[PDB]
């Protein structure tokens, strides 16, 4: 959250909050509204943002999907898929609150970690959420698709 | 034109490559010896008049066939016009000299040179002898080795200057040739 | 080209008269400020990509909308095609370091370019987005020394200016 | 032992996978210059009497001690098998430049070459210096034209020095 | 995926310099009529 | 519009260093580090 | 590793001599017959999955009665099904890497060297894996000679197995 | 016989198998490498007595001893420089043969195999075919791939006579 | 590098022998006339910087097309680094008369020279020119015979020291050629 | 090597300067200190065969404990091996007087020379006792000069400091 992020780095240096910083809490507060709006088209476009970048993945990526990769078979496919939705669900996060915190306090703080543990390839992740991204931003606006591509370029920037 | 530090970037600008530390002491070594130009430079346009006035003499006075009737230097009009056509190339080897390359004589005085003196009926070996004069002169004076004035100096080297003005006085001498 | 030498050697053949002692008087100017224009042009070399880089990485994301279709960025190859535009000029201002002077700046990237970026649809503001972004993360301690700056950043500012 | 398009097949078997479409165009553009591998390997067994002769003679005209009497080059029989080891070397480095991966180079010359000099007393650092002039003479002989088409081949000369720079450490 | 490294904007230099140039006061002395073993 | 146009700056500037942190580790996986068996004896390391 | 560049090499290395012209044109052989391999490779890639399902459906067609009768052999149970489906894609894999490859030299070191022995022991019939071979040639939609090479090392397995 | 044919049949013999696709691909690159060994065949055909009778002077001219040493093995005689430009013929007929065929086969045959027997007991020194083999190389006026193919086997005698 | 006493040891301990007798017969004459040796390194070290000057302008009064545009001597940084060749060139040739050997020559400038100057495009045959001048310069001031230029000696005969220097001007000239 | 003219030329390139008046006032004191050194070096040479033939029964008269069976004076062949390093010791002496430094001594007879007489179990005493026989049987009347007997013994004790 802005917000939240704004108070602590006031809290360390022991002071309250300047005017540029209220005045940026003031700006977020009022696009709030359109934030919600951006969050319900993503939200409820989810089944056919999952399928179609699982698609665009395993068209870009035949291996993971290839006898024995990572993701072979129904049930890994299915796993993978439920991967990707994760995602997605935190970009929703991110949108509403402003600021990629949500993100990555959750599914970017060990990420790479976790995926060397699992055998996954991380560079496959990072194809789905590009295509993912892709149709995601085919359904919106021209300002409305380039503010939610902001948080899908964050996601795969800390997943390279 | 073109001085000594814009030589070095149209030759890099030739293949898209910086400027780099492996090509900048050549350029720091000629920084360094700025003052051994500059003084250089003073010397020869110090002593400017008698330069031109000696060597267009001595031009004469071991081909005395332009004072002859029918010579390129015969009246008293073309005598004031050779005592200039000589002062200027001075004036653009001093140029020269202080740029550190021969950009700003080549295409400015040099540059269709020749078929001005061929469609006049300049003699171009008597000029080829003034230049070499004024050459002689000014390794001369850039050295301290005028036996006829002397200037002082800071003690050191300054031959490189000296086949530098060497360099530039017979580009003058190739484009009439 | 436009140089400090280029100027008093010019002068005094415009007026048709030996180097002077005025003339003598400003290339001494030179000694004093190379020691300062040089080390500022090979700290500038000796890092160079990650610069552009940099500059690259600011005008996308001040200007996003420029890769939509039917913009000036449609695809990666004009992408490439605009580092390069803006490595260009990074090179320029580094042989304008060395020179002493804006001569390399003008008849290379300056002369022209209003008409280009005017007929090939090429926006201004996204070039000194990241021109400007380069100029404001100077600083003493890390980046160069104290007089390197100032005309690096002069130098910059004045591209700033021309484009503008 | 492995060509180079064997290497990616081997550990691509290993995490029992189907090579990515990277990997192709990797070795797509590998095969895309092809004519050029061919070259080198041309120019190096067109000359290899040459290469293995004067690589010996600057040798033995640099150190004389291994043509003095007692020395390690001494006798009809031990300069015979010196000037063919050096042969057997360049044989073997023009097969792992033919094959692209230095895999026939390890496991037939390299392999135990080392043990096979202590036990006989070669100083290896001598085959080793003579494993540089011959590289030395083989990129001399590389870079040339000589009626081919103009153009780069520096990644491949690379790739020859280096499999001559790993014969030399692993003799000594 | 997107691994910008270097200057990926533009192909590389041709990478040629194939000429010697004498190493003057940095030629390695080595020993005469022996061979550095090692070091 | 007026939200957007505070954020821009710092959001381009994390996406930058993220992607600079990378081609940093790429070229030093490439150039030997991470390879010393002090680290490939972690599991951390072998991961890597 | 049977490859057209290490028969050369064997070639060479029999005669203890230097690669003459013979082995030269043999590796140019390969050169311009790869690139319709590499294809094959990239498209036998990327219509794996679908294959591999395809294949066991059609090996369960035309054997019925590999998922009725109980026994560790047949697929009548979930891990006698994944273990079908594992055999199928390591056949396919093999025919992806001799297209890469060049040559019948991976599945002759990895698939058909003691095969047979296999096939005894665990009591499988080589006629199912004929009959998975058989829809993998009939049913990857490829054309002209990436379709010639590819075919070419499927019915080198096929025959392997008669 | 060594044919990019013969050594593509006897690896398939060695195994004792059919004909695999690498073995097509071996002769397919004899089969797109030929046009040019034809014409280069052609060509040296053409210029045939003029190169003999070059070549043998050069040798003459290079080693002026064997034209004034007196004994058998010198072309002091008239039958001695008979016989000399009759083995040049021999070289340049060998090269011609592998040049048409496609490898070192016929010259592997008919010209090195016992060679150095010949030249202990004759006492003729291969540094004169060495002598003649490079005129001819520098004299037979080719250019492009053409050039490349017979240069190729004209130092392969070259680096078997040394 | 090996001077004169390090090289009867290298070819002695190829023979494995004791240094005695005829090269130490040489080796005496060193330590005899070394006198005449160090006169004649101080008259190339006292004039070294005027002998490569005269000689670099011989060179361009004899051929201009260096100095015209598109020559190798044009520009401010080519004729200095000619310059600075030339006089390096002179450096080592010094240090092998002064050393009795002319083993460094090879090693630190000779070697591998020649592909360098075709590499960079220079001519060879004007720098051939280059050093037969600086050997015409060394001998006239080996024999004391400078027109222009007067040291004192001791008196005697120095020939040999005279000819040693030209044969290794002719190193310098064979090898780059 | 490290020799009379060649440490002054090599460092007066390391500066990359014509040689100094300086520099010749060294190789004028290195040219006058060889020629002692050059004296001695000729007796040497001249003579040879009798001194290691007196130096090496020095050692087998102080040890005669290696003519046992089982030790490294056993056969006649392995006693005329240690006469022949004994003369290899001499004629790297014998270089580095013509030489005029310990060039020669350390890389052609000192480098990895213990490890080699550890492998075969030979005493370094042994070929210590000879060389410290040789250094006291000489004489500055009737052998060679006062000046050249200073240089053969510090070369000689060099040795032995070396090699024990
Ligand atoms: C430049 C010559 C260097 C040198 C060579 C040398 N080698 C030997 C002896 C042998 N070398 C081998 C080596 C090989 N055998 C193989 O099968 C292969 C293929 C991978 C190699 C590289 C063997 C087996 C021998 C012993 C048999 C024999 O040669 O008679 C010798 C001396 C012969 C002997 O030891 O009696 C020499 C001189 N040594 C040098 O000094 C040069 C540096
Ligand atoms: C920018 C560069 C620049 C120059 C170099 C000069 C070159 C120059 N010289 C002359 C013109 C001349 N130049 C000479 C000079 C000489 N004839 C000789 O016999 C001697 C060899 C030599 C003097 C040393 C003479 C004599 C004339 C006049 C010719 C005549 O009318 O008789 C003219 C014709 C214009 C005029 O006549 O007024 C020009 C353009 N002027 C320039 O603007
Ligand atoms: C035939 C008629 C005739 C003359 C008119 C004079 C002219 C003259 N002067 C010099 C030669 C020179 N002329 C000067 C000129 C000058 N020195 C000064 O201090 C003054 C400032 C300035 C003129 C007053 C200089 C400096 C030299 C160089 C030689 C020296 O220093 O004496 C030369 C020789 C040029 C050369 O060497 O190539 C000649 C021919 N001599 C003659 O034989
Ligand atoms: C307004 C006019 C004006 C000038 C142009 C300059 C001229 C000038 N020259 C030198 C200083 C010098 N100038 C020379 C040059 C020479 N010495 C010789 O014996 C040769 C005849 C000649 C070479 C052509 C040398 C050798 C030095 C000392 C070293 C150097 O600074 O370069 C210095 C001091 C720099 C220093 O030494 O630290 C200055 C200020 N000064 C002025 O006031
Ligand atoms: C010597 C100095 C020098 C320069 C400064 C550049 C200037 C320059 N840029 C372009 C050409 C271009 N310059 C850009 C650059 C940009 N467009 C954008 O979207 C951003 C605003 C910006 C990058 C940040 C692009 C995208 C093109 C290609 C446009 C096109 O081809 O339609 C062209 C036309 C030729 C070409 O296509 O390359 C020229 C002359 N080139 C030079 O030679
Ligand atoms: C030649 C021009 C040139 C530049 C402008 C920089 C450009 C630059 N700066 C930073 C990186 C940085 N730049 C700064 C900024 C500063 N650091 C300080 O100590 C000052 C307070 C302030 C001077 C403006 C900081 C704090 C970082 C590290 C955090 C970050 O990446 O922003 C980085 C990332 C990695 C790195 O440090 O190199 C790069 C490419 N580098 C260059 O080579
Ligand atoms: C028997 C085996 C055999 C071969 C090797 C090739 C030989 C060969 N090489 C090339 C073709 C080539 N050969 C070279 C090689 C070089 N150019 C140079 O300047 C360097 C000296 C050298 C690098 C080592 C290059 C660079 C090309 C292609 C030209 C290019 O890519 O621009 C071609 C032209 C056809 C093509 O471009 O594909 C042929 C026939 N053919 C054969 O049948
Ligand atoms: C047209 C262009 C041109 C020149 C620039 C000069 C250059 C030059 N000088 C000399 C020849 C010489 N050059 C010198 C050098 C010097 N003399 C001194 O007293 C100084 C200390 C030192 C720098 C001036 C010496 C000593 C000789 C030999 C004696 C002599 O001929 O003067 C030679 C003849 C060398 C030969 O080939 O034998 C040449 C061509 N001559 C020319 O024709
Ligand atoms: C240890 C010994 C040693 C040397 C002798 C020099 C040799 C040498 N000279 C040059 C480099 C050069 N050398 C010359 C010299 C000449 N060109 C001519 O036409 C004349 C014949 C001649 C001067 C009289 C020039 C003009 C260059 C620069 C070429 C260029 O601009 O690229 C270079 C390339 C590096 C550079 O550009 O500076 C080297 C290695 N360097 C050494 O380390
Ligand atoms: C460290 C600096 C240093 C030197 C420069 C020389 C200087 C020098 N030269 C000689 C002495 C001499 N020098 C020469 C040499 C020559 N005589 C000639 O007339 C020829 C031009 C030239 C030949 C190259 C001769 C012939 C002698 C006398 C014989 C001799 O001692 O060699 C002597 C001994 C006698 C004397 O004091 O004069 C000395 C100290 N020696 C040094 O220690
Ligand atoms: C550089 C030349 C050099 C040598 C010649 C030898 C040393 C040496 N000394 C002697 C032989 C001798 N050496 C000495 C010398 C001495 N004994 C004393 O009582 C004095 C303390 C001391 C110097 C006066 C004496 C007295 C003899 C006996 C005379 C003789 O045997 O001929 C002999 C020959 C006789 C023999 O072998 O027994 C030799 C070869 N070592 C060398 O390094
Ligand atoms: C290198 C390549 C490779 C091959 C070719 C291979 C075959 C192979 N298949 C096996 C078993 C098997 N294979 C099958 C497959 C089938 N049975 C059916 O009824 C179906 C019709 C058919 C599937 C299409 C089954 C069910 C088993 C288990 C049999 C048992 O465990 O007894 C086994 C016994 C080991 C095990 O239990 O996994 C081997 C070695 N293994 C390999 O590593
Ligand atoms: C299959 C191909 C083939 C080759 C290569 C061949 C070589 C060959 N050359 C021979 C002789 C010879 N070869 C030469 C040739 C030369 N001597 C010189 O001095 C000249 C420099 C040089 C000519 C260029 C001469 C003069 C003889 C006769 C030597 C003798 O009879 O003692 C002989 C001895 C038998 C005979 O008298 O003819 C053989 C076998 N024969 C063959 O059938």
């Amino acid at each position: 959250s802005i917000v939240t992020k704004s108070i602590v780095n006031a809290d360390a240096e022991a002071r309250y909050l300047s005017p540029g910083e209220l005045d940026r809490i003031k700006s977020f507060v009022l696009s709030g509204q359109r934030r919600l709006r951006i969050a319900q088209t993503l939200t409820e476009n989810r089944e056919r943002i999952v399928k179609q970048g699982g698609q665009q993945l395993f068209q870009r990526r035949p291996d993971v999907v290839s006898p024995g990769g990572n993701a072979y078979g129904e049930e890994m496919t299915a796993t993978c898929l439920r991967d990707l939705d994760y995602y997605l669900r935190l970009v929703t996060y991110g949108i509403i609150a402003g600021d990629v915190t949500p993100i990555e306090e959750i599914g970017l703080v060990g990420v790479k970690e976790m995926y060397s543990a699992l055998g996954t390839p991380i560079s496959g992740v990072a194809e789905g959420i590009r295509c993912m991204k892709d149709v995601a931003c085919s359904l919106l606006s021209g300002e409305d698709a380039a503010e939610v591509g902001f948080y899908f370029d964050y996601t795969l920037a800390a997943m390279q | 034109m073109l001085d000594a530090f814009s030589r070095v970037v149209v030759n890099s600008d030739a293949k898209a490559a910086y400027v780099g530390g492996s090509d900048l002491q050549a350029l720091k070594s000629f920084i360094a010896d700025g003052n051994k130009r500059l003084d250089a430079v003073n010397s020869i346009v110090s002593n400017a008049s008698c330069m031109v006035s000696d060597a267009v003499s001595g031009m004469i006075c071991e081909n005395p066939g332009l004072i002859s009737p029918g010579g390129n230097c015969y009246t008293n009009r073309r005598m004031a016009a050779c005592l200039r056509d000589g002062e200027i190339i001075l004036r653009y080897v001093s140029y020269a000299l202080l740029a550190g390359d021969a950009s700003v004589l080549e295409d400015r005085c040099l540059n269709g040179l020749k078929e001005t003196y061929i469609a006049l009926g300049v003699p171009t070996n008597s000029s080829i002898r003034a230049v070499s004069i004024m050459k002689a002169q000014a390794v001369a004076f850039i050295t301290n080795t005028a036996t006829e004035r002397k200037m002082s100096f800071a003690a050191g080297d300054c031959t490189s200057l000296a086949s530098e003005v060497a360099s530039y006085f017979d580009r003058v001498g190739a484009a009439i040739s | 080209m436009k140089s400090v030498i280029t100027t008093v050697v010019s002068a005094a053949d415009a007026a048709g008269r030996f180097p002077s002692n005025s003339d003598l008087e400003s290339i001494q100017g030179n000694i004093q400020r190379s020691a300062a224009r040089l080390e500022a042009a090979e700290k500038l070399a000796g890092n160079h990509e990650a610069v552009v880089k940099e500059a690259g990485d600011a005008c996308f994301a001040k200007y996003a909308y420029l890769k939509n279709p039917g913009e000036a960025g449609e695809n990666q190859e004009k992408i490439n095609k605009c580092y390069r535009d803006v490595d260009h000029y990074m090179r320029l201002v580094n042989y304008c370091l060395v020179v002493g002077g804006t001569g390399p700046l003008d008849e290379w990237g300056i002369a022209g370019a209003r008409e280009v970026y005017r007929t090939l649809n090429l926006p201004t503001s996204a070039y000194v987005a990241s021109i400007a972004y380069t100029r404001d993360r100077l600083c003493v301690p890390r980046d160069m020394s104290a007089q390197a700056g100032v005309e690096f950043s002069a130098y910059l500012d004045y591209l700033i200016n021309a484009l503008s | 032992m492995l060509d180079a398009f064997a290497k990616v097949v081997a550990q691509a078997d290993a995490r029992g996978e189907f090579l990515s479409n990277t990997q192709i165009d990797a070795l797509s553009k590998m095969v895309k210059e092809g004519n050029q591998r061919l070259d080198i390997v041309n120019k190096v067994t067109s000359n290899a009497s040459a290469i293995v002769t004067n690589s010996a003679r600057a040798l033995f005209a640099e150190q004389p001690q291994l043509i003095q009497p007692g020395g390690n080059a001494y006798t009809s029989r031990r300069m015979a098998a010196c000037l063919r080891d050096m042969e057997i070397v360049l044989r073997y480095v023009s097969y792992a430049m033919i094959a692209g991966d230095s895999s026939v180079l390890d496991d037939r010359c390299l392999n135990g070459l080392r043990e096979t000099y202590q036990a006989l007393g070669t100083p290896g650092s001598s085959v080793a210096v003579a494993i540089q002039k011959m590289k030395d003479a083989s990129v001399a002989l590389a870079n040339d034209t000589t009626g081919t088409p103009i153009g780069d081949c520096s990644s491949l000369v690379a790739e020859l020095a280096g499999y001559f720079d790993r014969a030399a450490v692993s003799v000594v | 995926v997107a691994a910008k490294v270097g200057a990926f904007w533009k192909p590389k230099a041709p990478k040629e310099v194939p000429y010697k140039r004498p190493m003057g006061a940095n030629t390695p002395e080595l020993p005469y009529n022996t061979v550095p073993r090692l070091v | 519009a007026k939200f957007r146009g505070s954020v821009l700056a710092e959001r381009g500037a994390m996406i930058t260093k993220a992607e600079s942190a990378t081609a940093s580790v790429i070229t030093s996986l490439r150039d030997g580090l991470y390879s010393g068996e002090a680290q490939l004896l972690t599991a951390s390391g072998q991961r890597l | 590793m049977k490859t057209p560049i290490t028969e050369a090499i064997a070639t060479a290395d029999n005669q203890g001599r230097f690669l003459s012209n013979t082995e030269l044109q043999a590796v140019n052989g390969r050169y311009q017959r790869a690139t319709a391999s590499l294809t094959a490779a990239k498209a036998l890639t990327g219509s794996a999955q679908r294959l591999i399902t395809g294949a066991a459906q059609a090996v369960y067609n035309k054997f019925p009665y590999t998922t009725q009768m109980p026994g560790p052999a047949y697929a009548s149970s979930a891990i006698g099904k994944a273990k079908c489906a594992r055999d199928i894609g390591y056949y396919l894999r093999m025919v992806t890497y001799c297209l890469v490859v060049g040559g019948t030299g991976p599945m002759d070191e990895y698939l058909v060297a003691g095969l047979e022995e296999i096939n005894r022991s665990f009591d499988l019939s080589p006629s199912w894996y004929i009959e998975a071979l058989q829809y993998i040639k009939n049913s990857h939609g490829l054309s002209g000679q990436v379709a010639n090479e590819a075919n070419a090392y499927i019915d080198y397995a096929i025959n392997t197995l008669s």
